[PDB]
């Protein structure tokens, strides 16, 4: 019956803290920070202000462009009739260029807007990684986001520049819509064996799990010992305490081994990065490498073998 | 106004500002919804009939 | 893959790659995992696992140098530590047996209410002033417009019966979040910091029940050296107490139910 | 053995349903009333399964029967024996294992609790673990029941259990459009993003630039207050986390409890109630 | 745009297509499997045949399809070929007031062909149609025009001369999903290759555009929907191509996807001339034949009931 | 309003603001929801039938 | 029930009382449901109630 | 055994074994109805008098 740190019960407030000032080059921060009791009944109720440098704008701009394309072309589809646009929303989208112009600039119509819009969600995305490392260390901060961001941004390119363009196919590159995009993953699994057989996916999974696992534990753990300032990890990292005392101990008399209020945060950043890493891996192999991972698998002695209560015939042979 | 007579006490329990800005939207939305819904199937005066066939007669 | 060697191609090479560097990085972590708390203490048992190495397979890493903030000493890791006391007696001499909290456990400072001796220097804010302070100096603050102000709420023992009340709710200059509530006890007529984390709000009856320690225990609550600010050392100190209550405040709690 | 500072927490008792007996440690693990049992199932599984590895498909002789994790897998009984003990060889054994594994996660789960008590801490951990526990039941129990078949669950194959999904998944064609699977997926993603941020940030403040001080929240709470504009807060992250994950699970849990016993058409269709709205 | 929990109460259907615990399974809502049967019911055949009499090519001015039939039997046919077809309009539907040898009615012209359709089928593709064969009741189920035809879908509106993509939309055509929304015309009508699995593990073989298998899907969707059974039914998922792994059903579908090729590219197609507009499509066409047209979301139209067996004039001689 | 005599007491346990504005949303949804259900199925008075198609006869 | 009044100093008033109230509702919803599945499906299954199979058809 | 069993309650609390077993009986209580209603006689939907479900 103890206040289980769910939603900050009683809150409090103080003026808008525009963060630690920045050196000679970091333009002025911008915004008149706001407060939201609700949002704040979970976290730092203050809102903003936010920075906006060159890449900051430069990137944001290159952002709300593809959107203004992948967004436009899409609406066009349902002949500028929003009503249905609203209906066939989750279905709509913008497809890539036809297998002909494999790499050539597709016409203003046939998959053109997609290559256009694409490149603008190729830069802005890559430019925003800059809007990190930049605003990152200019805080006296090292780089670990910027890092991961790549690992992720890596996989994104393994779904474009690096592979789709690597197989000469302005098609082999994912569409641009929830469902259709939801289909690309579907389509892919097929066109090439069946991904469940490409290790680097069955791998990249365990990770997307671990993260779904760990940052899910340490999120609790912290909480469990959040009374003992566990949440204050920062210092716990430096000057330990009963927090990291009670915590790690848990896992010690649980799964045996254990670690530190520091270490964990490591595996964290790792499993995560070691996810999109393995992602873009398979996705890169699958295409210009093995064509059917199911065959691959068994051909390596991997793929299992069950009895056979059902089998069919083969027209191409008897006929 | 069988009840609208003593109904005045209504301002007292209901926030003037909360109720005023609320109908402001419900009406603003209900109406855009109704013209959206009716115009969809019933009578789509837009792409439905007359006066002339700007598209049909003009395009061709 | 389990038999030995069968197929042979390219991609299957790489699967070996990552699934190698993994077993490398795995160790990296292992080491980085060991920084603090290492090496181990007693021989109550040996290292469970495949290869029972001296002390952990990954040779303990080297010292790490933590450059603390302005006006702050420097910390490192690993960093040999001075053995502590064990205010308790082993229920059994058997390796792995528990240690009973000699005398009054509530303060015997053990397990359920034990703690380390963090630096006796109030952790400060960005520039200088100390982060966690009472709403006294925290005058530039204001209760969340809406949330019922806790200043004046009468605390109530887990036994139910009252146990003093409140005073200043120690906010913070770093994050507008309440972290402590001053509790002018009833018998001591003193001030005992209340760890919000342990304080359950009951905005319905102005109360703030804490199912952690009986009303009386608010007297044995480690007293604050200074009321205008609290140091890391004690930051852990006040907390750890109530903590014990979780397994002390009643003979019931500690002992099994079935 | 004990940690540098563990030696001072190993109080006596704190157990749940009894356990003041085996209330001790071994290596770095606390036993109690649950570390004990879970073990049982463990070998009467980790090894009971070995029997399976031994037996295999046809028999322990069939060229089909192998010893390669990649292939080894214990198959559930045929839908035939609905909600009844199947012949180990034909199904039961599978059930048996599963029988155990249930408790092995129910024990270790509880054992976690006794611990959570000893170390006089919070219990967010187990409570969390439970979801994960549950999602394993509502995916080999809650479902198969509303399908009248135990053998109607899934296998225990290193990768073999993969297909089991492949099928039951296609049983609705584009499983992808399942409303849940969408969200539940989304979470298992968002989680793997925030995580790839917190665990990052921290490891970027406590070990910041060269010749720099162990930064303070006075940075963190601005790090994103700059890039993205706003910062959920520090305490928060360790909330959003459990949230995401402890939801993602419970979601997916729904995701496959309803797929079948609550919906037979191809999911893509479910998405029709949308279209057919008397509006567009 | 919101999260949901199944809108069907349990327990459902339970067909174990595959080995104990492997995957391929099948689930159906009884409460539907019910109606769908109690509704997809066959109309009892006509009373016994005459067996007596000469023929019909004899007595009748012009009777090419049913020439060998005895008058009586032959008449059964007309009756049937009425109730199965337009028992609302009577005989006159395929005939002229009086003069019955007239071929001045496009309905008849084709009706004629429809006969060369059924039989030809019932006898030569028994590998798909088997012993249940087909009747007029099938596609026409008490209706002159089969509610289950399919003119090449134009697609959704065109944006100022600009909407080439034919994937993103969502159209029942495909159990509902952003897909070609018309895999039929380029498949069921024409005959575009359907395989896409790479024959060999490594590359250097199948150069098929993913987009290509991207279409097979849709098709496959429809198919799977038409009969109303998950891809498990004919497939072993992991093995969408390994026949040795598929199920009997598959092959039994193979042909079908050609008997239709036939039926469309050979019968319903040509007869477009005699067919008015009201049966023609926008891109100018004849409502051909989908697997749905007969199947109507079932595995053996009217679940295996074999009407055609009770009609001798419905088999190539 | 016979209940009233004995029904007044309800309001001491049920906050006026909590139940007043609350039911206001309930009435608003169910309603919108019903037309949605009836309209969509029973009889779609709008696009369903009479007096007769106007856009169809005027279009062609 | 003559000497079963004493059970009350042990079992708390609040916990059991509404603890069972719920026990009922879940068993109540559970039972109607378990039976309806197969046994007797009084709902959509026969007459006079047969206005769907006969009417709709 | 019960002859000297009276002593039981000296070491255990009243609510301890008092409701735990009740919970154990309800769990086993219905855990069994199901397993039996499964093979021996699925009385619920097994044979007759189906008159009302069938003839009905
Ligand atoms: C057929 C192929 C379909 C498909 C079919 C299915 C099916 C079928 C299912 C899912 C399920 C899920 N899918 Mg899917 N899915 C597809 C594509 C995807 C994609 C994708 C990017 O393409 C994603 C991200 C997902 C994501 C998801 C998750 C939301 C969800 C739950 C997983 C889980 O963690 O259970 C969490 C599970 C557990 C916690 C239990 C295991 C842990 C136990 C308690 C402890 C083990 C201890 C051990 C035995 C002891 C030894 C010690 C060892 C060291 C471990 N799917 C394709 C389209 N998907 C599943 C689901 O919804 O489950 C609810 C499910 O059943
Ligand atoms: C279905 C076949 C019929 C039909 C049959 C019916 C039937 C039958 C009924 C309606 C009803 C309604 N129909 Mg109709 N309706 C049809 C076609 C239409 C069409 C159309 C375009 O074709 C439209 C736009 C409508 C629209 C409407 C609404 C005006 C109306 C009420 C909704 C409601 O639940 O209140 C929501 C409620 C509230 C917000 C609050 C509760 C009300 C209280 C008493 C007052 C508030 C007190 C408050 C505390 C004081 C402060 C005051 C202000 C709020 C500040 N109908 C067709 C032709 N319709 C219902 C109706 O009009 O009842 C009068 C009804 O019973
Ligand atoms: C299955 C074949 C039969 C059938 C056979 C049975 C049988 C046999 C039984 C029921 C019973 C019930 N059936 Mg039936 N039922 C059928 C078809 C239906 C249909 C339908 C639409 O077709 C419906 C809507 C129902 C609905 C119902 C419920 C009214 C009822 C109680 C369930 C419960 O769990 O209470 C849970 C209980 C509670 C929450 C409260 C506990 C009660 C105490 C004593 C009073 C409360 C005191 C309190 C402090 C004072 C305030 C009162 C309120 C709590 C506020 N049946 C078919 C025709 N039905 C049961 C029943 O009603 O018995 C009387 C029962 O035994
Ligand atoms: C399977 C073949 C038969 C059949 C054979 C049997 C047999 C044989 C038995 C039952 C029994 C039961 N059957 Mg039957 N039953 C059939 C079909 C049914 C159907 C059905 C829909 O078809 C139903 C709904 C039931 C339902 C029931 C239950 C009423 C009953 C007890 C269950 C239980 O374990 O509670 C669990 C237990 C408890 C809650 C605790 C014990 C009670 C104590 C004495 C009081 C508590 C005291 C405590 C200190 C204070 C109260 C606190 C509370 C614990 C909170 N049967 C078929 C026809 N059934 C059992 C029975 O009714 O015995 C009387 C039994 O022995
Ligand atoms: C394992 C690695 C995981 C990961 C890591 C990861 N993601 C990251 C990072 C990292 C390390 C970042 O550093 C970066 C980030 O958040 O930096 C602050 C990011 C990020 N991950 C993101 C998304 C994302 N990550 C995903 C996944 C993952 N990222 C992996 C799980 C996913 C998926 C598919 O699950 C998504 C969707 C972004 C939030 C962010 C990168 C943002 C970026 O590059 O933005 C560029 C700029 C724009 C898009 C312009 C926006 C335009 C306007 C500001 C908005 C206006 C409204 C809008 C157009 C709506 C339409 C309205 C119209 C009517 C106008
Ligand atoms: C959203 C919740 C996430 C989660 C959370 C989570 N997991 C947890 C916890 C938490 C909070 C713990 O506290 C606990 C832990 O590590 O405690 C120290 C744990 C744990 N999560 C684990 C695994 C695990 N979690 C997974 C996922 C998740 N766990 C989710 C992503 C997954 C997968 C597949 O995604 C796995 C494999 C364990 C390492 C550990 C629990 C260990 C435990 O209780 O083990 C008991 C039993 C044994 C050691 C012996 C096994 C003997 C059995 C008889 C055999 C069982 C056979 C099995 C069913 C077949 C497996 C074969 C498959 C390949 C088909
Ligand atoms: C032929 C042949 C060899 C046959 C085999 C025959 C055999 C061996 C038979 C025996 C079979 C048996 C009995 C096996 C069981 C043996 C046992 C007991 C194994 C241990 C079981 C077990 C659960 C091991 C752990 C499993 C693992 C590694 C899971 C990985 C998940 C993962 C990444 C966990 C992270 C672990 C860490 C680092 C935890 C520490 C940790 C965490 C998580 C915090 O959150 C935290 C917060 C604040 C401060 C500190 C900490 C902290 O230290
Ligand atoms: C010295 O002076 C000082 C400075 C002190 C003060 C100065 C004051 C000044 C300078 C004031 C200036 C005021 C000005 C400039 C005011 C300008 C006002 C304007 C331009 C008003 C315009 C109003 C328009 C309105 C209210 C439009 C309303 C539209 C409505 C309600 C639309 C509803 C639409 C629906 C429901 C649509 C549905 C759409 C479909 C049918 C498509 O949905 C299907
Ligand atoms: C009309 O619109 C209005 C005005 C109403 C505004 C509304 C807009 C809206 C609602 C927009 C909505 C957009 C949505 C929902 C988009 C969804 C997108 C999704 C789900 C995308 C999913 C996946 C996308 C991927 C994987 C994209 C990959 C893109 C790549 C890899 C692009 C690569 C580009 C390269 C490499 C370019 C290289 C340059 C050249 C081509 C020259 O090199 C040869
Ligand atoms: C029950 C009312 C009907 C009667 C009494 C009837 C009668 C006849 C007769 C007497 C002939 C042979 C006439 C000749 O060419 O010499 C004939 C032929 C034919 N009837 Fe009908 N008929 C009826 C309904 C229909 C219907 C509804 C169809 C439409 C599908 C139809 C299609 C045909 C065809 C296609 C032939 C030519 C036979 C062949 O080529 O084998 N009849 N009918
Ligand atoms: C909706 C789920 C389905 C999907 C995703 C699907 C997918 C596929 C794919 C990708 C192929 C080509 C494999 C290759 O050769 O490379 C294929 C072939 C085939 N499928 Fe399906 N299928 C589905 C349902 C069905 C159903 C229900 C049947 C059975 C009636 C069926 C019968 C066949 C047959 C006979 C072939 C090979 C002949 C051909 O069409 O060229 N499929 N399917
Ligand atoms: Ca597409
Ligand atoms: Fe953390």
């Amino acid at each position: 019956p103890e206040y289980q740190n769910i939603f900050t019960a009683v809150q409090v407030r103080a003026p808008a803290y525009p963060g630690v000032p920045l050196p000679k080059g970091n333009l002025p921060r911008i915004g008149r920070p706001i407060f939201s009791y609700w949002l704040g009944k979970i976290g730092d109720a203050q809102i903003g202000p936010i920075y906006l440098g060159l890449t900051g704008t430069l990137s944001i701009f290159f952002g709300l462009v593809a959107i203004s394309i992948i967004g436009f072309n899409m609406l066009a589809s349902v002949h500028w009739d929003v009503f249905q646009f609203l209906k066939h929303f989750f279905w709509l989208g913008l497809e890539p260029p036809p297998p002909q112009y494999g790499l050539r600039i597709p016409p203003l119509s046939e998959g053109g807007w997609w290559l256009m819009a694409g490149l603008f969600l190729t830069l802005s995305i890559l430019l925003w990684w800059v809007r990190t490392y930049k605003r990152a260390e200019a805080l006296g901060m090292s780089q670990h986001l910027s890092w991961a961001f790549a690992a992720a941004i890596f996989f994104y390119l393994v779904l474009g520049f690096i592979r789709p363009v690597m197989m000469g196919s302005w098609a082999k590159a994912v569409p641009f819509g929830i469902f259709p995009h939801l289909d690309w993953t579907a389509a892919f699994s097929i066109r090439y064996g069946n991904l469940y057989y490409n290790p680097f996916h069955m791998l990249s999974i365990a990770f997307l799990y671990g993260s779904a696992l760990l940052f899910a534990m340490h999120g609790a753990t912290i909480l469990s010992v959040s009374r003992f300032g566990g949440d204050r990890e920062i210092d716990q990292i430096t000057h330990r305490g009963t927090a990291a005392e009670r915590a790690a101990l848990f896992w010690r008399w649980t799964m045996g081994f254990n670690v530190t209020m520091e270490s964990i945060h490591r595996w964290a950043w790792w499993c995560a990065v070691l996810t999109v890493i393995t992602a873009g891996i398979g996705i890169l192999l699958s295409g210009t490498v093995v064509d059917n991972w199911y065959l691959w698998a068994v051909k390596h002695g991997m793929a299992p073998a069950y009895p056979e209560v059902v089998t069919a015939v083969n027209p191409y042979e008897t006929a | 106004f069988t009840m609208n007579a003593n109904l005045y006490k209504i301002w007292l329990i209901l926030d003037p500002r909360r109720v005023l800005v609320s109908i402001v939207a419900f009406q603003i939305v209900l109406g855009l919804l109704i013209h959206m819904i009716v115009l969809s199937t019933d009578l789509n005066w837009l792409d439905d009939n007359i006066p002339v066939s700007y598209q049909a007669l003009g395009k061709k | 893959s389990a038999g030995i060697t069968h197929y042979i191609d390219a991609a299957q090479i790489t699967i070996w790659a990552f699934w190698l560097f993994f077993f490398g990085l795995i160790i990296y972590l292992r080491r980085e995992d060991k920084r603090e708390g290492y090496p181990l203490d007693s021989d109550r048992t040996e290292r469970s696992g495949g290869r029972v190495k001296v002390v952990g397979f990954p040779d303990l890493p080297d010292p790490k140098t933590f450059v603390l903030p302005h006006n702050g000493g420097t910390v490192v890791a690993p960093r040999v530590e001075a053995p502590v006391a064990v205010n308790a007696t082993p229920f059994s001499p058997a390796p792995g047996s528990p240690l009973v909290p000699n005398g009054d456990p509530m303060l015997s400072g053990f397990g359920p209410a034990a703690s380390p001796d963090r630096p006796k220097h109030c952790d400060l804010t960005f520039e200088g002033l100390p982060k966690i302070v009472p709403m006294r100096v925290a005058k530039e603050f204001s209760i969340a417009e809406g949330d019922p102000d806790p200043r004046g709420m009468t605390v109530v023992g887990l036994d139910g019966e009252v146990a003093g009340t409140v005073s200043d709710v120690w906010v913070d200059r770093s994050e507008p979040q309440i972290r402590y509530l001053e509790v002018e006890v009833a018998a001591n007529k003193k001030k005992v910091l209340l760890p919000i984390g342990f304080s359950r709000f009951d905005k319905k009856a102005r109360k703030v029940k804490v199912d952690a320690i009986k009303a009386a225990h608010f007297a044995n609550v480690p007293t604050l050296s200074n009321p205008d600010q609290v140091t890391l050392y004690e930051e852990d100190k006040v907390c750890a107490y109530y903590a014990g209550g979780k397994l002390y405040a009643t003979a019931e709690r500690a002992g099994p139910l079935l | 053995a004990m940690l540098s500072f563990e030696k001072k927490y190993r109080v006596r008792g704190g157990t749940l349903i009894g356990g003041d007996l085996f209330d001790f440690w071994v290596g770095p693990f606390y036993v109690g009333f649950f570390g004990v049992v879970g073990f049982c199932f463990t070998l009467l599984g980790v090894l009971l399964i070995v029997w399976g590895a031994t037996i295999g498909p046809t028999g322990p002789t069939s060229d089909l029967q192998t010893y390669n994790l990649w292939r080894i897998s214990i198959a559930p009984p045929d839908l035939s024996y609905g909600l009844r003990m199947a012949p180990l060889t034909e199904g039961g054994l599978w059930q048996i294992i599963t029988i155990c594994a249930a408790g092995a996660f129910i024990s270790w789960a509880l054992r976690e609790v006794e611990i959570c008590r000893k170390l006089g801490i919070g219990f967010h951990v187990p409570f969390a673990f439970s979801f994960a526990i549950g999602a394993y039941l509502v995916l080999v129990f809650v479902r198969p029941l509303l399908m009248g078949a135990w053998g109607h669950g899934f296998p225990y194959g290193i990768l073999s259990h993969l297909d089991w999904v492949s099928n039951v998944g296609y049983q609705f064609l584009h499983f992808h459009y399942n409303p849940a699977h969408m969200l539940a997926i989304s979470f298992f993603f968002t989680n793997c993003l925030a995580l790839s941020m917190h665990g990052s940030l921290i490891l970027s403040v406590t070990n910041p630039q060269k010749g720099e001080p162990v930064k303070t929240s006075e940075h963190e709470n601005t790090f994103f207050r700059d890039i993205v504009g706003y910062s959920i807060g520090a305490l928060a992250i360790h909330r959003l986390g459990l949230f995401l994950a402890l939801s993602a699970a419970f979601w997916s849990a729904v995701c496959i409890l309803i797929s079948g016993p609550f919906w037979t058409r191809g999911w893509p269709e479910w998405w029709n109630w949308w279209l057919e709205l008397p509006l567009w | 745009s919101v999260m949901l929990l199944g809108c069907e109460g349990p327990p459902p259907g339970t067909e174990q297509i595959g080995y104990r615990g492997v995957g391929m399974e099948n689930y159906y809502n009884k409460r539907q499997r019910a109606l769908s049967i109690q509704a997809n019911q066959p109309v009892e055949s006509l009373p016994a045949a005459d067996s007596t009499g000469p023929k019909a090519s004899e007595v009748y001015q012009n009777v090419q399809v049913l020439k060998d039939l005895s008058v009586g039997e032959f008449t059964r046919t007309m009756v049937a070929v009425t109730t199965w077809v337009s028992p609302k309009e009577g005989c006159n539907y395929c005939h002229v007031p009086g003069n019955w040898a007239s071929d001045d009615i496009y309905t008849k012209v084709v009706s004629r062909r429809m006969f060369e359709l059924v039989r030809a089928a019932n006898s030569d593709w028994k590998a798909h149609v088997a012993e249940t064969g087909v009747t007029c009741y099938t596609c026409h189920r008490g209706n002159p025009v089969p509610k289950y035809a399919w003119v090449t879908d134009p697609g959704p509106k065109y944006p100022s001369g600009l909407k080439p993509t034919g994937q993103n939309y969502g159209s029942k055509t495909v159990a509902y999903a952003s897909l070609p929304f018309d895999p039929l015309t380029p498949f069921l009508d024409q005959a575009n290759e359907i395989r896409i699995t790479g024959n060999a593990a490594l590359a250097g073989s199948n150069p098929a555009s993913l987009k290509q298998a991207e279409w097979t899907f849709g098709l496959m969707m429809n198919i799977s929907d038409s009969l109303g059974v998950g891809c498990t039914f004919c497939h072993n998922t992991r093995a969408f191509n390994d026949w040795t792994q598929s199920t009997p059903k598959r092959t039994t579908a193979w042909y079908a996807i050609r008997h239709v090729r036939d039926i469309n590219q050979n019968y319903i197609w040509p007869l477009n001339d005699v067919l008015p507009a009201s049966r023609k499509g926008p891109y100018g066409d004849p409502l051909r034949v989908s697997c749905m047209t007969c199947h109507q979301a079932v595995n053996k139209p009217l679940y295996g009931a074999q009407m055609a067996k009770d009609y001798p004039g419905l088999y190539k001689t």
